[PDB]
């Protein structure tokens, strides 16, 4: 359900 | 939030989302109280009956958000935790007394239109505002009923008289809690629900027109049930502990 | 915080949100 968060975090 | 409405943009710029890294999911609400300190409920982090015990590296805080699920590029900011501080007398065994935790961020967050700290009450604001019938505001991305919202939800709820709070439950209520919500015959509805835990109950002081966080979403039996009320950590009553942590750390 | 509790998109602009007055009216 949650969109992808930037790998850097 | 049950029987709430969609927030306006920037209506709650202190709202924080506690986010599970793996699997990615909402864990809880939380609030920004400075550029490096985040306030939440202890039970969001530590609740042995449910095998819950998170460490810093388990989590992210997401600040500036509106949409629940989307990654809000150029708006939200995502912060890693440096250290979690749980109240030493948090009572997870019985009634969640002193349900409060601080999180120290690794790096300060930059304030923006969408990111701004809430105030914590002084004794005089708490005395003036924590009265039966006076309304506060609760915000969160939790359940809409006992699906999940597309965006942050808001609901305004009146503080309830201590004997009504006590008579609504078999749980032992303490001075470190207060309860809020409408009575069965008041007409209106509304409550916090799963996922909203750890988020803020705020009030707008009529003396200086600033928002103060008076409560932390702590516990409730079910969500929005008639004759039941949501319980909130009384932030002023635990302010010495908050100050001591921020002072010592 | 010196500027705490004052929202950029509301108090800092003298704009009210759609339900804050429900709260003020309860502070009787
Ligand atoms: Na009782
Ligand atoms: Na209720």
């Amino acid at each position: 359900d949650f969109e992808e968060i930037p790998e850097e975090y | 939030i049950v029987e709430g409405s969609d927030a306006e943009i920037g209506m709650s710029p202190w709202q924080v989302m506690l986010f599970r890294k793996s699997p990615q999911e909402l864990l809880c609400g939380a609030s920004l109280i400075s550029d490096r300190w985040v306030l939440t409920a202890a039970h969001c982090l530590l609740y042995p009956p449910w095998d819950k015990n998170f460490t810093e590296n388990d989590l992210l805080v997401r600040i500036g958000k509106h949409s629940r699920t989307r990654y809000e590029r150029n708006i939200e900011k995502i912060s890693m935790l440096e250290k979690i501080y749980i109240h030493p007398r948090y009572n997870w065994r019985e009634n969640l007394d002193r349900d409060i935790a601080l999180m120290k961020l690794k790096k300060p967050v930059a304030f923006s239109d969408y990111i701004h700290p809430v105030c914590l009450p002084d004794r005089e604001t708490a005395a003036s505002l924590l009265q039966a019938g006076y309304k506060g505001r609760v915000t969160g991305w939790g359940n809409l009923k006992e699906g999940q919202p597309s965006v942050l939800q808001v609901v305004n709820l009146p503080i309830v008289e201590r004997p009504v709070c006590k008579d609504s439950t078999r749980i032992r209520i303490t001075d470190n809690m207060f309860c809020a919500g409408y009575k069965p015959d008041e007409g209106k509805r509304g409550d916090a629900c799963e996922g909203d835990s750890g988020g803020p109950f705020v009030m707008k002081s009529p003396f200086n027109n600033r928002w103060y966080q008076m409560g932390i979403v702590s516990w409730g039996e079910g969500c929005d049930r008639d004759g039941k009320y949501g319980f909130y950590t009384h932030v002023f009553r635990l302010k010495k502990w908050i100050q001591k942590v921020i002072d010592q750390f | 915080e010196a500027d705490c509790g004052l929202r950029p998109l509301f108090e800092k602009k003298s704009l009210e949100d759609k339900t804050e007055r429900e709260l003020l009216e309860s502070y009787i």
